[PDB]
C-alpha cells in the first residue's frame, strides 16, 4: 500500500512572484510522478509527465524537480492567469494511479 | 486539438442502472488505452477504471470492483461503461482521460482528458 | 429387537458438497437424487455450515421420513444477500435468478467459502443478472442473454442508451468485508408423488 | 509490501513439556496463516490450514491459534517423532506466498 | 497417498537450460492447481511459480520473472518448469507443490507436495 500526501494547502502571492509547492510519497517510487492542472471551470490538463518532464504545449514558466521520495514544483512567475488546483499522482505502486489532496492556489 | 466528449449524466435512484459513453474524435482511437475518472463533489480526483488498446487486459478500482463494467467498440471511435447497483457515494463529476502508453497499468499518465458531465443519485424531481 | 438388511448404496451428497466448482447463480445446475439411503445426520453433525435452515420439517425427522426425489441446487452468492434464499422474499436474486416456491419443502445450506472463490486480482467466472422482462416462476432458469429494452427504444441487438446488458459479474477479492465475500449454497428439494418410494433414512439395527 | 517474522529459533523440550512458537506479521492477514511442518529428510507436511482449523490426519496435539497480525502455534504432548522444522506462510497479501524463516526444535 | 515424483535434476553450466517434470497419479488431475516450491541449500522455503487448473492464470516469483515458464499437460496428468537462462543462486532444491483450490492467488495453501530434486550451477565435472 501507499499513500500520497500534500504538504501545503493554501497559498498567495502576487504576479511576479515565485512559489513552491512539495508533494511527498510514502514509499520509494523512483520519479514516477505526475502533476495536474485543475482549471476550476473546465477540463484538467498535465504540465509534468515523469520526473521533471515538461509537456509539449505549455509554457516553460513551470519547473519540477525530485526523485525518491520527495518532490518539488516551483512557478518560475504565477502570472494572473494561472491560479488553479494542482495535484500529483504516482503510476509506480500496486495502488494504481493515487492522487495527492487539492491545494487552492489565489492571486493576487 | 483532440475532442473527449462524453454524454448519460442524469438523476437515476439507488440500485437502478446507467450507461456512459464518450466520443474520441482528434486521434487514432484504435492503439491508445482508455481510462475513467471521477470528481467527488467536495474532494479531489480518483481513478475509476481502464482498459487497454484491446480488451485483452480490464482494471478496476477497489471500490467500484464488481459494480461497474467497461467496455470498447473501436469500430464506431467510442467508449462504454456500465454502472450498476449504485449507492449514494457516486454523485460525483466522471472524465473521460485518454493513456498514453497502449496498456492500462503503466508509468504513462493521463495526457487528455475532456469536459465532466455531473450524475446524482436520489429520489427527487 | 429388530433386524433390517445391510446398509449399501449410500447417496453421493459427499461429490456434490465437497466439489470445488460451482455453477453461477444465474446457471445453477440440478442433480437429481434418487434410489439409495440418504443420511442426513452427516449433513446436520458437520460444523462447516453457518447458515442451516429447514422449512416444512425438522432436520432430525428426516431419517425416518422417506420421499422418492431429492433435487440439489448449486450456485455462489454475495454474503449479505443469501438471505434471499427463503419462501417469500424479495430481492434481485429472488426476482431475477433464483425463485423458490412459497409453500417450498425442503432445506437450504449455506457457508462461507473465502478460501477457495477469491482471486487478489479478482474473480470473475461468477455472474448474477440485473434485468428480466418479467419475475422468474418457482423453479426456471434463463440462460439467453439478449440485450435489456430498458427505454423504447429498440436495441435491435446493439448495446446504447438505455440498451443494456443483463448480466454483471461479481468482484470477488479476499480483501472484502464479510457481507461481501462468495457463500457456496446448496439447496435440497423433497417431492411426494404417486410413485414407489426410492430413498430412505439408514434403518440402524 | 509485507514483512513475516520467527520469534524463536532454536528450541529445547523434552518428551513431556508443551512447546509454543509465534509468527508475527508486518500488516494484517486477517486470519490466512499455515504452518508446515518440514522434516529434514522427506518432503514437508500442512498441519494448519486457515488461522486454526487443522488438517485432516494428522494428530491432534498440534493447537494453533491467533488472528490479525499476531498467532502461534501450540504443542501438548510432544511425542518423539516431533523434531522438524516448522515455517509460517500468509497467503493474502500481494507478494504471493510469503515464508516466513525456519525454526529449528530439538529435544533434550 | 497422492504421488509426486519429480525428474530432471542434475548439473550445468551457468546460462544454459534444463527441464523439470512431476508426475501425479494418487488424485484428480484435471481439475486442481499446481505451484513450484524452492528450497535453497541453506536458506528457508520460497515460492516460484503457480499455476490454474487449466491454462489460464499464470504467476511467476518476482526474482524469476522473465526466465522461467511453467507448463501443464492434463491429458498425462503431469506438469513442467522449463529453467532458461540459469545463475549461481539458483542451485537449490525444487519440491512440486498441490494447491488446494482451483485458482493460483487464492487464501488456499499447498496441499500435498513431493520429495525434492536436486539441482546445481556451477563449473565442475
Ligand atoms: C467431505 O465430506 C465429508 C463427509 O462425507 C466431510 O466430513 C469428513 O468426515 C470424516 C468421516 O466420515 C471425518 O474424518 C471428518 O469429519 C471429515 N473429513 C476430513 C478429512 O475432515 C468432509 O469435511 C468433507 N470435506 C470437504 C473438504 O468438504
Amino acid at each position: 500500500d501507499i499513500q500520497m500526501t500534500q504538504s501545503p494547502s493554501s497559498l498567495s502571492a502576487s504576479v511576479g512572484d515565485r512559489v513552491t509547492i512539495t508533494c511527498r510519497a510514502s514509499q520509494s517510487i523512483s520519479s514516477y510522478l505526475n502533476w495536474f492542472q485543475h482549471k476550476p471551470g473546465k477540463a484538467p490538463k498535465l504540465l509534468i509527465y515523469g520526473a521533471s518532464s515538461l509537456q509539449s504545449g505549455v509554457p516553460s514558466r513551470f519547473s519540477g524537480s525530485g526523485s525518491g521520495t520527495d518532490f518539488t514544483l516551483t512557478i518560475s512567475s504565477l502570472q494572473p492567469e494561472d491560479f488553479a488546483t494542482y495535484y500529483c499522482q504516482q503510476s509506480y505502486s500496486t495502488p494504481p494511479y493515487t492522487f495527492g489532496q487539492g491545494t487552492k492556489l489565489e492571486i493576487k | 486539438e483532440v475532442q473527449l466528449v462524453e454524454s448519460g449524466g442524469g438523476l437515476v435512484q439507488p440500485g437502478r442502472s446507467l450507461r456512459l459513453s464518450c466520443a474520441a474524435s482528434g486521434f487514432t482511437f484504435d492503439d491508445y488505452a482508455m481510462h475513467w475518472v471521477r470528481q467527488a463533489p467536495g474532494k479531489g480526483l480518483e481513478w475509476v477504471s481502464g482498459i487497454s488498446w484491446n480488451s485483452d487486459s480490464i482494471d478496476y478500482a477497489d471500490s467500484v470492483k464488481g459494480r461497474f463494467t467497461i467496455s470498447r467498440d473501436n469500430a464506431k471511435n467510442s467508449l462504454y461503461l456500465q454502472m450498476n447497483s449504485l449507492r449514494a457515494e457516486d454523485t460525483a463529476l466522471y472524465y473521460c482521460a485518454k493513456d498514453r502508453g497502449y496498456e492500462i497499468l503503466t508509468p504513462a499518465s493521463f495526457d487528455y482528458w475532456g469536459q465532466g458531465t455531473l450524475v446524482t443519485v436520489s429520489s427527487a424531481s | 429387537i429388530v433386524r433390517f438388511p445391510n446398509i449399501t448404496n449410500l447417496c453421493p451428497f459427499g461429490e456434490v458438497f465437497n466439489a470445488t466448482r460451482f455453477a453461477s447463480v444465474y446457471a445453477w445446475n440440478r442433480k437429481r437424487i434418487s434410489n439409495c439411503v440418504a443420511d442426513y445426520s452427516v449433513l446436520y453433525n458437520s460444523a462447516s455450515f453457518s447458515t442451516f435452515k429447514c422449512y416444512g420439517v425438522s432436520p432430525t425427522k428426516l431419517n425416518d421420513l422417506c420421499f422418492t426425489n431429492v433435487y440439489a441446487d448449486s450456485f455462489v452468492i454475495r454474503g449479505d444477500e443469501v438471505r434471499q434464499i427463503a419462501p417469500g422474499q424479495t430481492g434481485k436474486i429472488a426476482d431475477y435468478n433464483y425463485k423458490l416456491p412459497d409453500d417450498f419443502t425442503g432445506c437450504v445450506i449455506a457457508w462461507n467459502s473465502n478460501n477457495l472463490d477469491s482471486k487478489v486480482g479478482g474473480n470473475y467466472n461468477y455472474l448474477y443478472r440485473l434485468f428480466r422482462k418479467s419475475n422468474l416462476k418457482p423453479f426456471e432458469r434463463d440462460i439467453s442473454t439478449e440485450i435489456y429494452q430498458a427505454g423504447s427504444t429498440p436495441c435491435n441487438g446493439v448495446e446504447g442508451f438505455n440498451c443494456y446488458f443483463p448480466l454483471q459479474s461479481y468482484g470477488f477479492q479476499p480483501t472484502n468485508g464479510v457481507g461481501y465475500q462468495p457463500y457456496r449454497v446448496v439447496v435440497l428439494s423433497f417431492e411426494l408423488l404417486h410413485a414407489p418410494a426410492t430413498v430412505c433414512g439408514p434403518k440402524k439395527s
